[PDB]
Protein backbone atom coordinates (compact mmCIF):
# COMPACT_ATOMS: atom_id res chain seq x y z
CA UNK A 1 0.00 0.00 0.00
CA UNK A 2 1.54 3.44 -1.06
CA UNK A 3 0.52 6.86 0.03
CA UNK A 4 0.33 10.70 -1.85
CA UNK A 5 0.27 13.19 1.17
CA UNK A 6 -1.04 16.61 0.53
CA UNK A 7 1.18 19.55 1.97
CA UNK A 8 -2.30 21.65 2.23
CA UNK A 9 -5.63 22.07 1.11
CA UNK A 10 -5.71 26.09 0.92
CA UNK A 11 -8.57 26.24 -1.22
CA UNK A 12 -12.14 24.71 -2.03
CA UNK A 13 -11.65 21.66 -4.32
CA UNK A 14 -13.07 18.42 -4.94
CA UNK A 15 -10.13 15.67 -5.24
CA UNK A 16 -10.44 12.38 -7.19
CA UNK A 17 -8.55 9.50 -7.26
CA UNK A 18 -9.70 7.13 -9.95
CA UNK A 19 -12.98 6.69 -9.78
CA UNK A 20 -13.47 7.73 -6.23
CA UNK A 21 -13.81 11.49 -4.78
CA UNK A 22 -14.45 13.44 -2.34
CA UNK A 23 -14.90 16.94 -1.08
CA UNK A 24 -12.40 19.25 0.29
CA UNK A 25 -13.06 22.21 2.44
CA UNK A 26 -10.80 25.53 1.81
CA UNK A 27 -8.26 24.98 4.58
CA UNK A 28 -9.60 22.19 5.55
CA UNK A 29 -6.85 19.97 7.45
CA UNK A 30 -6.73 17.41 4.12
CA UNK A 31 -2.85 15.66 4.12
CA UNK A 32 -3.40 12.83 1.30
CA UNK A 33 -4.56 9.63 0.46
CA UNK A 34 -3.49 6.75 1.93
CA UNK A 35 -3.68 2.64 0.98
CA UNK A 36 -3.28 3.03 -3.13
CA UNK A 37 -3.26 -0.13 -4.03
CA UNK A 38 0.80 -0.98 -5.43
CA UNK A 39 0.44 -2.28 -9.07
CA UNK A 40 -1.66 0.04 -11.30
CA UNK A 41 -0.81 2.70 -12.97
CA UNK A 42 -3.65 5.71 -11.20
CA UNK A 43 -4.57 9.46 -11.49
CA UNK A 44 -5.41 12.02 -8.87
CA UNK A 45 -7.57 15.10 -10.34
CA UNK A 46 -9.25 17.98 -9.35
CA UNK A 47 -11.80 20.55 -9.59
CA UNK A 48 -11.84 23.77 -7.98
CA UNK A 49 -15.02 25.12 -6.01
CA UNK A 50 -14.89 28.49 -7.94
CA UNK A 51 -14.07 27.13 -11.48
CA UNK A 52 -16.07 24.20 -12.41
CA UNK A 53 -14.02 24.19 -15.52
CA UNK A 54 -10.84 22.87 -16.36
CA UNK A 55 -10.87 19.49 -14.18
CA UNK A 56 -7.19 18.64 -14.36
CA UNK A 57 -4.99 15.51 -12.93
CA UNK A 58 -1.92 13.62 -12.81
CA UNK A 59 -1.33 10.18 -13.85
CA UNK A 60 0.94 8.22 -11.40
CA UNK A 61 2.35 5.08 -10.48
CA UNK A 62 4.08 4.84 -6.83
CA UNK A 63 6.34 2.54 -7.46
CA UNK A 64 8.18 4.52 -9.82
CA UNK A 65 8.97 7.25 -6.80
CA UNK A 66 7.45 9.06 -3.88
CA UNK A 67 5.05 11.69 -5.31
CA UNK A 68 2.72 14.32 -2.83
CA UNK A 69 0.50 16.76 -3.67
CA UNK A 70 1.30 21.20 -3.35
CA UNK A 71 -1.09 24.24 -3.96
CA UNK A 72 1.03 26.48 -5.87
CA UNK A 73 -1.01 29.95 -5.41
CA UNK A 74 0.85 32.18 -8.30
CA UNK A 75 0.04 29.11 -10.56
CA UNK A 76 -3.35 28.57 -9.26
CA UNK A 77 -3.31 24.93 -8.72
CA UNK A 78 -2.47 21.48 -7.28
CA UNK A 79 1.20 20.36 -7.90
CA UNK A 80 2.25 16.80 -7.89
CA UNK A 81 5.79 16.87 -7.11
CA UNK A 82 8.22 14.15 -6.32
CA UNK A 83 10.57 13.89 -2.77
CA UNK A 84 13.59 12.36 -3.94
CA UNK A 85 14.80 12.21 -0.28
CA UNK A 86 13.23 8.61 0.70
CA UNK A 87 13.79 9.39 4.23
CA UNK A 88 11.87 12.77 4.91
CA UNK A 89 9.29 11.48 2.71
CA UNK A 90 8.29 7.85 5.17
CA UNK A 91 8.45 11.04 7.75
CA UNK A 92 6.09 13.09 6.55
CA UNK A 93 3.83 10.24 5.54
CA UNK A 94 3.74 8.48 8.66
CA UNK A 95 3.32 11.28 10.86
CA UNK A 96 0.21 12.70 9.05
CA UNK A 97 -1.14 8.80 9.34
CA UNK A 98 -0.45 9.42 12.97
CA UNK A 99 -2.41 12.23 13.42
CA UNK A 100 -4.73 10.96 11.08
CA UNK A 101 -5.69 13.52 8.42
CA UNK A 102 -5.31 10.97 5.16
CA UNK A 103 -8.58 9.78 3.50
CA UNK A 104 -8.13 5.65 2.77
CA UNK A 105 -8.35 4.67 -0.93
CA UNK A 106 -11.59 3.09 -0.82
CA UNK A 107 -11.55 -0.31 -2.08
CA UNK A 108 -13.95 -2.94 -1.83
CA UNK A 109 -12.57 -6.30 -2.47
CA UNK A 110 -14.54 -7.68 -4.50
CA UNK A 111 -14.66 -4.66 -6.76
CA UNK A 112 -11.72 -4.80 -9.98
CA UNK A 113 -13.60 -1.69 -11.48
CA UNK A 114 -9.66 -0.42 -11.32
CA UNK A 115 -7.85 -3.15 -12.64
CA UNK A 116 -10.58 -3.64 -15.71
CA UNK A 117 -10.03 -0.17 -16.63
CA UNK A 118 -6.43 0.47 -16.77
CA UNK A 119 -5.36 -3.69 -17.30
CA UNK A 120 -3.24 -2.51 -20.57
CA UNK A 121 -2.42 1.03 -19.26
CA UNK A 122 1.75 1.60 -18.76
CA UNK A 123 2.81 4.62 -17.04
CA UNK A 124 5.81 4.57 -19.84
CA UNK A 125 3.29 4.51 -22.52
CA UNK A 126 1.52 7.92 -20.96
CA UNK A 127 4.61 9.50 -20.83
CA UNK A 128 5.01 8.90 -24.64
CA UNK A 129 1.74 10.28 -24.97
CA UNK A 130 2.45 13.10 -21.96
CA UNK A 131 5.66 14.26 -23.23
CA UNK A 132 7.42 16.01 -20.17
CA UNK A 133 10.10 13.90 -19.82
CA UNK A 134 11.50 15.59 -16.38
CA UNK A 135 8.32 14.34 -14.12
CA UNK A 136 7.98 10.95 -13.49
CA UNK A 137 4.18 11.16 -13.00
CA UNK A 138 1.81 13.23 -16.11
CA UNK A 139 -0.62 16.47 -16.34
CA UNK A 140 -3.47 16.11 -18.55
CA UNK A 141 -6.84 18.45 -18.10
CA UNK A 142 -10.19 19.26 -20.05
CA UNK A 143 -8.51 21.61 -22.44
CA UNK A 144 -5.62 19.86 -23.73
CA UNK A 145 -5.52 19.50 -27.52
CA UNK A 146 -4.33 16.28 -29.46
CA UNK A 147 -1.79 15.99 -31.91
CA UNK A 148 -4.39 15.19 -34.60
CA UNK A 149 -6.32 18.01 -33.60
CA UNK A 150 -3.36 20.32 -33.71
CA UNK A 151 -3.10 19.22 -37.62
CA UNK A 152 -6.50 20.90 -38.47
CA UNK A 153 -0.69 25.19 -31.50
CA UNK A 154 1.51 24.62 -29.04
CA UNK A 155 3.33 20.96 -28.88
CA UNK A 156 4.15 21.08 -25.16
CA UNK A 157 0.98 20.71 -23.83
CA UNK A 158 -0.04 18.17 -26.90
CA UNK A 159 -1.50 14.55 -26.16
CA UNK A 160 0.86 12.66 -28.73
CA UNK A 161 -1.74 10.03 -29.47
CA UNK A 162 -1.60 7.57 -32.58
CA UNK A 163 -3.00 9.31 -35.39
CA UNK A 164 -6.10 7.38 -37.26
CA UNK A 165 -7.56 8.38 -40.19
CA UNK A 166 -9.57 6.22 -42.46
CA UNK A 167 -8.84 8.30 -45.88
CA UNK A 168 -5.24 8.89 -45.65
CA UNK A 169 -2.86 6.84 -47.54
CA UNK A 170 -1.60 5.42 -44.73
CA UNK A 171 -4.74 3.31 -44.36
CA UNK A 172 -5.33 2.65 -47.74
CA UNK A 173 -3.07 0.89 -49.90
CA UNK A 174 -2.97 1.99 -53.59
CA UNK A 175 -5.39 -0.54 -55.98
CA UNK A 176 -6.96 -1.62 -52.79
CA UNK A 177 -9.37 1.49 -52.21
CA UNK A 178 -12.54 -0.10 -51.86
CA UNK A 179 -11.12 -3.17 -50.11
CA UNK A 180 -9.40 -1.33 -47.73
CA UNK A 181 -11.96 1.20 -47.28
CA UNK A 182 -14.74 -1.35 -46.48
CA UNK A 183 -12.24 -3.93 -44.27
CA UNK A 184 -10.02 -1.77 -42.47
CA UNK A 185 -8.11 -5.42 -41.39
CA UNK A 186 -5.48 -4.26 -43.53
CA UNK A 187 -4.77 -0.53 -41.33
CA UNK A 188 -5.30 -2.36 -38.25
CA UNK A 189 -3.31 -5.73 -38.13
CA UNK A 190 -0.38 -4.85 -40.17
CA UNK A 191 -0.49 -1.19 -40.26
CA UNK A 192 -1.35 -0.34 -36.61
CA UNK A 193 -1.05 -3.80 -34.56
CA UNK A 194 1.90 -4.82 -36.19
CA UNK A 195 3.54 -1.91 -37.25
CA UNK A 196 3.22 1.04 -34.63
CA UNK A 197 1.79 -0.70 -31.46
CA UNK A 198 3.87 -3.77 -31.68
CA UNK A 199 0.94 -5.80 -30.17
CA UNK A 200 -2.82 -5.90 -28.78
CA UNK A 201 -1.72 -4.52 -25.47
CA UNK A 202 -0.32 -1.12 -25.81
CA UNK A 203 -3.56 -0.71 -28.10
CA UNK A 204 -5.55 -1.59 -25.93
CA UNK A 205 -3.61 0.81 -23.31
CA UNK A 206 -4.06 3.90 -25.78
CA UNK A 207 -7.76 3.01 -26.25
CA UNK A 208 -8.25 2.34 -22.49
CA UNK A 209 -6.24 5.87 -21.26
CA UNK A 210 -8.29 7.86 -23.96
CA UNK A 211 -10.97 6.70 -22.82
CA UNK A 212 -10.28 7.84 -18.79
CA UNK A 213 -8.64 11.21 -20.10
CA UNK A 214 -12.38 11.67 -21.44
CA UNK A 215 -14.08 10.67 -18.45
CA UNK A 216 -12.34 12.35 -15.93
CA UNK A 217 -11.48 15.66 -17.77
CA UNK A 218 -14.25 15.69 -20.34
CA UNK A 219 -11.12 15.70 -22.77
CA UNK A 220 -12.92 15.80 -25.96
CA UNK A 221 -9.94 14.93 -28.13
CA UNK A 222 -9.63 11.70 -25.80
CA UNK A 223 -13.35 10.95 -27.21
CA UNK A 224 -12.51 10.93 -30.55
CA UNK A 225 -9.30 9.35 -29.96
CA UNK A 226 -11.45 6.38 -28.18
CA UNK A 227 -14.14 6.37 -30.34
CA UNK A 228 -11.82 5.79 -33.49
CA UNK A 229 -9.92 3.11 -31.99
CA UNK A 230 -13.28 0.57 -31.52
CA UNK A 231 -14.34 1.97 -34.89
CA UNK A 232 -10.91 0.50 -36.53
CA UNK A 233 -11.19 -3.23 -34.64
CA UNK A 234 -15.11 -3.02 -35.48
CA UNK A 235 -14.75 -2.09 -39.14
CA UNK A 236 -12.21 -4.65 -39.90
CA UNK A 237 -13.34 -8.04 -40.93
CA UNK A 238 -10.12 -9.84 -39.55
CA UNK A 239 -9.22 -9.59 -35.61
CA UNK A 240 -7.56 -11.84 -34.09
CA UNK A 241 -10.15 -14.36 -31.42
CA UNK A 242 -8.46 -12.85 -28.39
CA UNK A 243 -8.83 -8.91 -29.08
CA UNK A 244 -12.11 -9.32 -29.69
CA UNK A 245 -13.22 -11.36 -26.31
CA UNK A 246 -11.18 -8.57 -24.52
CA UNK A 247 -12.35 -5.79 -26.33
CA UNK A 248 -15.65 -7.03 -25.55
CA UNK A 249 -14.90 -6.60 -21.37
CA UNK A 250 -12.81 -3.25 -21.46
CA UNK A 251 -16.02 -1.81 -22.94
CA UNK A 252 -18.05 -2.99 -20.93
CA UNK A 253 -16.32 -1.61 -17.61
CA UNK A 254 -15.98 1.85 -19.71
CA UNK A 255 -19.74 1.64 -20.54
CA UNK A 256 -19.98 0.31 -16.73
CA UNK A 257 -18.12 3.18 -15.17
CA UNK A 258 -19.25 6.36 -17.37
CA UNK A 259 -22.07 8.61 -15.51
CA UNK A 260 -25.52 8.45 -16.67
CA UNK A 261 -25.44 11.74 -17.14
CA UNK A 262 -23.13 12.29 -19.31
CA UNK A 263 -23.88 9.67 -22.27
CA UNK A 264 -24.78 12.24 -24.18
CA UNK A 265 -21.16 14.01 -25.32
CA UNK A 266 -18.99 11.04 -24.18
CA UNK A 267 -20.70 8.35 -26.78
CA UNK A 268 -20.72 8.63 -30.29
CA UNK A 269 -24.04 8.09 -31.78
CA UNK A 270 -22.55 6.97 -35.37
CA UNK A 271 -19.81 4.87 -34.06
CA UNK A 272 -21.63 3.01 -31.58
CA UNK A 273 -24.69 1.74 -33.78
CA UNK A 274 -22.34 1.33 -36.64
CA UNK A 275 -20.17 -1.26 -33.90
CA UNK A 276 -22.82 -3.05 -32.32
CA UNK A 277 -25.37 -3.03 -35.39
CA UNK A 278 -23.53 -2.75 -38.88
CA UNK A 279 -19.78 -3.45 -38.34
CA UNK A 280 -18.33 -7.15 -39.02
CA UNK A 281 -17.76 -7.40 -35.07
CA UNK A 282 -21.45 -7.05 -34.53
CA UNK A 283 -22.08 -10.26 -33.56
CA UNK A 284 -18.81 -10.07 -31.12
CA UNK A 285 -19.50 -7.47 -28.51
CA UNK A 286 -22.46 -9.34 -26.68
CA UNK A 287 -21.56 -7.65 -22.87
CA UNK A 288 -21.10 -4.65 -24.63
CA UNK A 289 -24.07 -4.96 -26.23
CA UNK A 290 -26.37 -6.05 -23.54
CA UNK A 291 -25.03 -3.07 -21.21
CA UNK A 292 -25.54 -0.58 -24.19
CA UNK A 293 -29.06 -1.82 -24.72
CA UNK A 294 -30.11 -1.74 -20.87
CA UNK A 295 -28.66 1.83 -20.42
CA UNK A 296 -28.93 3.98 -23.06
CA UNK A 297 -31.22 2.50 -25.28
CA UNK A 298 -31.98 6.33 -26.73
CA UNK A 299 -29.05 6.72 -28.06
CA UNK A 300 -29.66 3.51 -30.41
CA UNK B 1 -18.20 23.26 -49.43
CA UNK B 2 -21.63 22.07 -51.28
CA UNK B 3 -22.42 23.91 -54.46
CA UNK B 4 -26.28 25.55 -54.53
CA UNK B 5 -27.84 28.16 -55.82
CA UNK B 6 -25.63 31.03 -54.18
CA UNK B 7 -22.69 30.10 -55.25
CA UNK B 8 -23.75 29.09 -58.99
CA UNK B 9 -21.24 31.31 -60.96
CA UNK B 10 -18.85 29.83 -59.47
CA UNK B 11 -19.27 27.23 -62.44
CA UNK B 12 -18.00 29.57 -64.88
CA UNK B 13 -14.77 31.34 -63.36
CA UNK B 14 -11.55 30.36 -64.35
CA UNK B 15 -10.92 27.95 -61.83
CA UNK B 16 -10.68 24.02 -63.55
CA UNK B 17 -14.25 21.66 -62.63
CA UNK B 18 -15.65 19.04 -63.08
CA UNK B 19 -19.18 17.41 -62.67
CA UNK B 20 -19.12 13.76 -61.86
CA UNK B 21 -22.17 11.86 -62.72
CA UNK B 22 -22.65 8.46 -61.78
CA UNK B 23 -26.58 7.62 -62.68
CA UNK B 24 -25.95 5.51 -65.91
CA UNK B 25 -22.82 3.71 -64.83
CA UNK B 26 -25.05 0.56 -63.71
CA UNK B 27 -27.98 -0.12 -65.78
CA UNK B 28 -29.63 -3.15 -65.54
CA UNK B 29 -33.10 -4.37 -67.52
CA UNK B 30 -35.29 -6.43 -64.77
CA UNK B 31 -37.20 -9.65 -65.77
CA UNK B 32 -38.44 -13.05 -65.17
CA UNK B 33 -36.84 -16.19 -64.85
CA UNK B 34 -38.34 -19.50 -66.19
CA UNK B 35 -38.83 -20.54 -62.59
CA UNK B 36 -40.44 -17.17 -62.31
CA UNK B 37 -37.62 -15.42 -60.16
CA UNK B 38 -36.74 -12.10 -60.83
CA UNK B 39 -32.56 -11.61 -62.22
CA UNK B 40 -30.98 -8.24 -63.83
CA UNK B 41 -29.56 -8.47 -66.76
CA UNK B 42 -26.50 -4.81 -67.14
CA UNK B 43 -26.65 -3.03 -69.89
CA UNK B 44 -23.35 -1.08 -70.81
CA UNK B 45 -22.97 2.77 -69.13
CA UNK B 46 -21.08 5.57 -68.68
CA UNK B 47 -19.95 7.80 -66.67
CA UNK B 48 -20.54 11.19 -67.63
CA UNK B 49 -17.93 13.61 -66.55
CA UNK B 50 -18.72 17.25 -67.49
CA UNK B 51 -16.54 20.86 -67.52
CA UNK B 52 -19.21 22.98 -67.15
CA UNK B 53 -17.21 25.85 -68.55
CA UNK B 54 -15.68 24.59 -71.81
CA UNK B 55 -18.13 21.92 -72.33
CA UNK B 56 -15.80 19.01 -72.96
CA UNK B 57 -17.80 16.10 -71.79
CA UNK B 58 -15.87 12.94 -71.02
CA UNK B 59 -17.47 9.77 -71.73
CA UNK B 60 -15.97 7.11 -70.01
CA UNK B 61 -18.05 3.97 -71.20
CA UNK B 62 -18.57 0.73 -68.76
CA UNK B 63 -18.67 -2.34 -70.29
CA UNK B 64 -21.08 -4.64 -68.96
CA UNK B 65 -18.09 -7.45 -68.52
CA UNK B 66 -16.84 -4.79 -65.41
CA UNK B 67 -19.16 -6.26 -63.78
CA UNK B 68 -18.72 -10.26 -64.38
CA UNK B 69 -18.48 -12.36 -61.16
CA UNK B 70 -19.08 -9.39 -58.53
CA UNK B 71 -21.36 -8.74 -55.77
CA UNK B 72 -22.90 -5.60 -54.56
CA UNK B 73 -22.86 -4.28 -57.95
CA UNK B 74 -24.55 -0.73 -57.08
CA UNK B 75 -22.19 -0.70 -54.40
CA UNK B 76 -19.05 -1.40 -56.66
CA UNK B 77 -20.27 1.10 -59.02
CA UNK B 78 -19.33 4.28 -57.24
CA UNK B 79 -15.92 2.75 -56.73
CA UNK B 80 -15.54 1.69 -60.12
CA UNK B 81 -16.82 5.41 -61.07
CA UNK B 82 -14.13 7.12 -58.45
CA UNK B 83 -11.64 4.64 -59.93
CA UNK B 84 -11.70 5.88 -63.94
CA UNK B 85 -12.47 9.26 -62.70
CA UNK B 86 -8.84 9.14 -60.76
CA UNK B 87 -7.53 7.75 -63.92
CA UNK B 88 -8.73 10.66 -66.00
CA UNK B 89 -7.05 12.99 -63.44
CA UNK B 90 -4.08 10.98 -63.78
CA UNK B 91 -4.20 11.10 -67.39
CA UNK B 92 -4.73 14.85 -68.07
CA UNK B 93 -1.55 17.23 -68.09
CA UNK B 94 -0.92 19.07 -64.70
CA UNK B 95 -2.42 22.34 -66.03
CA UNK B 96 -5.46 20.51 -67.18
CA UNK B 97 -6.00 18.53 -64.21
CA UNK B 98 -9.04 20.24 -61.97
CA UNK B 99 -9.25 21.79 -58.96
CA UNK B 100 -12.33 21.03 -57.99
CA UNK B 101 -14.98 17.96 -58.94
CA UNK B 102 -18.48 17.77 -57.90
CA UNK B 103 -20.42 14.90 -57.16
CA UNK B 104 -24.08 14.65 -58.43
CA UNK B 105 -24.46 12.13 -55.96
CA UNK B 106 -23.01 12.36 -51.79
CA UNK B 107 -22.84 8.73 -52.02
CA UNK B 108 -19.87 9.60 -54.25
CA UNK B 109 -17.64 11.34 -51.98
CA UNK B 110 -15.88 8.79 -50.29
CA UNK B 111 -15.45 6.81 -53.28
CA UNK B 112 -14.02 9.71 -54.90
CA UNK B 113 -12.27 11.02 -51.80
CA UNK B 114 -10.39 7.71 -51.27
CA UNK B 115 -9.01 7.28 -54.79
CA UNK B 116 -8.17 10.89 -55.29
CA UNK B 117 -5.82 10.72 -52.28
CA UNK B 118 -2.82 11.29 -54.32
CA UNK B 119 -4.37 15.08 -54.95
CA UNK B 120 -5.19 16.57 -51.67
CA UNK B 121 -5.30 19.99 -53.68
CA UNK B 122 -8.18 18.91 -55.43
CA UNK B 123 -11.36 19.31 -53.90
CA UNK B 124 -14.12 17.31 -54.11
CA UNK B 125 -17.65 18.78 -52.95
CA UNK B 126 -21.38 17.62 -52.97
CA UNK B 127 -23.93 19.95 -54.48
CA UNK B 128 -27.54 20.69 -53.79
CA UNK B 129 -28.50 21.10 -57.21
CA UNK B 130 -30.66 18.47 -58.56
CA UNK B 131 -28.98 18.24 -61.82
CA UNK B 132 -30.33 16.06 -64.50
CA UNK B 133 -27.44 14.45 -65.92
CA UNK B 134 -29.31 10.83 -65.82
CA UNK B 135 -31.03 11.80 -69.52
CA UNK B 136 -27.80 12.10 -70.90
CA UNK B 137 -28.82 9.10 -72.26
CA UNK B 138 -31.64 10.91 -73.97
CA UNK B 139 -28.83 12.31 -76.27
CA UNK B 140 -29.27 9.88 -79.08
CA UNK B 141 -25.44 9.83 -79.89
CA UNK B 142 -24.71 9.41 -76.49
CA UNK B 143 -26.76 6.00 -75.82
CA UNK B 144 -25.45 5.16 -79.54
CA UNK B 145 -21.94 5.09 -78.77
CA UNK B 146 -22.64 3.55 -75.48
CA UNK B 147 -24.92 0.76 -76.19
CA UNK B 148 -22.63 -0.13 -79.20
CA UNK B 149 -19.26 -0.57 -77.43
CA UNK B 150 -17.96 -4.11 -77.44
CA UNK B 151 -15.31 -3.15 -74.84
CA UNK B 152 -13.92 -0.50 -72.44
CA UNK B 153 -13.93 3.19 -74.05
CA UNK B 154 -13.44 6.97 -73.56
CA UNK B 155 -15.20 8.89 -75.90
CA UNK B 156 -14.94 12.93 -76.09
CA UNK B 157 -17.67 15.19 -77.03
CA UNK B 158 -18.28 18.69 -76.45
CA UNK B 159 -22.02 18.53 -74.73
CA UNK B 160 -22.36 22.01 -76.12
CA UNK B 161 -21.57 21.68 -80.16
CA UNK B 162 -20.76 25.35 -81.19
CA UNK B 163 -22.60 27.16 -78.98
CA UNK B 164 -20.07 29.25 -77.40
CA UNK B 165 -19.10 30.48 -80.37
CA UNK B 166 -22.02 32.85 -79.93
CA UNK B 167 -23.30 32.45 -75.86
CA UNK B 168 -21.52 32.40 -73.05
CA UNK B 169 -20.93 29.34 -70.15
CA UNK B 170 -23.28 30.39 -68.21
CA UNK B 171 -25.78 30.41 -71.00
CA UNK B 172 -24.93 27.38 -72.38
CA UNK B 173 -25.21 25.53 -69.50
CA UNK B 174 -28.88 26.67 -69.05
CA UNK B 175 -29.48 25.66 -71.89
CA UNK B 176 -27.90 22.00 -71.62
CA UNK B 177 -29.66 21.69 -68.31
CA UNK B 178 -32.99 22.86 -69.41
CA UNK B 179 -33.16 20.49 -72.45
CA UNK B 180 -31.98 17.60 -70.16
CA UNK B 181 -34.53 18.56 -67.58
CA UNK B 182 -37.36 18.05 -70.29
CA UNK B 183 -35.73 15.33 -71.67
CA UNK B 184 -36.09 13.64 -68.13
CA UNK B 185 -39.72 14.75 -67.58
CA UNK B 186 -41.01 13.57 -70.66
CA UNK B 187 -38.39 11.77 -73.35
CA UNK B 188 -41.08 11.01 -76.17
CA UNK B 189 -42.38 14.93 -76.24
CA UNK B 190 -38.87 16.32 -75.48
CA UNK B 191 -37.52 14.32 -78.50
CA UNK B 192 -40.30 15.51 -80.69
CA UNK B 193 -40.06 19.31 -79.95
CA UNK B 194 -36.38 19.17 -81.23
CA UNK B 195 -36.70 17.40 -84.69
CA UNK B 196 -39.76 18.28 -85.69
CA UNK B 197 -38.73 20.16 -88.64
CA UNK B 198 -36.59 17.98 -90.54
CA UNK B 199 -34.81 20.94 -91.93
CA UNK B 200 -32.68 21.42 -89.12
CA UNK B 201 -30.10 18.89 -88.84
CA UNK B 202 -27.57 17.75 -86.58
CA UNK B 203 -24.32 17.80 -87.83
CA UNK B 204 -22.11 14.81 -87.75
CA UNK B 205 -19.91 16.24 -85.11
CA UNK B 206 -22.54 17.10 -82.88
CA UNK B 207 -24.86 16.26 -80.66
CA UNK B 208 -27.77 18.84 -81.16
CA UNK B 209 -29.56 20.22 -84.13
CA UNK B 210 -27.63 23.15 -85.82
CA UNK B 211 -30.89 25.78 -84.65
CA UNK B 212 -30.91 29.10 -85.77
CA UNK B 213 -30.39 32.10 -82.47
CA UNK B 214 -34.00 32.44 -83.19
CA UNK B 215 -34.82 29.11 -83.17
CA UNK B 216 -33.36 28.10 -79.91
CA UNK B 217 -35.31 30.72 -78.51
CA UNK B 218 -38.74 28.75 -79.68
CA UNK B 219 -37.06 25.69 -78.25
CA UNK B 220 -36.13 26.85 -75.00
CA UNK B 221 -39.69 28.03 -74.68
CA UNK B 222 -41.39 24.81 -75.67
CA UNK B 223 -39.09 23.10 -73.29
CA UNK B 224 -40.07 25.64 -70.82
CA UNK B 225 -43.94 24.87 -71.62
CA UNK B 226 -42.80 21.26 -70.83
CA UNK B 227 -41.59 20.70 -68.16
CA UNK B 228 -44.22 23.38 -66.38
CA UNK B 229 -47.27 21.19 -68.04
CA UNK B 230 -45.88 17.76 -66.75
CA UNK B 231 -45.72 19.11 -63.39
CA UNK B 232 -49.62 20.00 -63.25
CA UNK B 233 -49.54 16.52 -64.20
CA UNK B 234 -47.49 15.32 -61.53
CA UNK B 235 -49.32 17.11 -59.07
CA UNK B 236 -52.36 18.16 -60.39
CA UNK B 237 -52.21 21.56 -59.52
Amino acid sequence: MNTVPFTSAPIEVTIGIDQYSFNVKENQPFHGIKDIPIGHVHVIHFQHADNSSMRYGYWFDCRMGNFYIQYDPKDGLYKMMEERDGAKFENIVHNFKERQMMVSYPKIDEDDTWYNLTEFVQMDKIRKIVRKDENQFSYVDSSMTTVQENELSDPAHSLNYTVINFKSREAIRPGHEMEDFLDKSYYLNTVMLQGIFKNSSNYFGELQFAFLNAMFFGNYGSSLQWHAMIELICSSATVPKHMLDKLDEILYYQIKTLPEQYSDILLNERVWNICLYSSFQKNSLHNTEKIMENKYPELL
Amino acid sequence: GAMNSSNYAELFNNDIKLFVDDTNVYRVTVHKTFEGNVATKAINGCIFTLNPKTGHLFLKIIHTSVWAGQKRLSQLAKWKTAEEVSALVRSLPKEEQPKQIIVTRKAMLDPLEVHMLDFPNIAIRPTELRLPFSAAMSIDKLSDVVMKATEPQMVLFNIYDDWLDRISSYTAFSRLTLLLRALKTNEESAKMILLSDPTITIKSYHLWPSFTDEQWITIESQMRDLILTEYGRKYNV
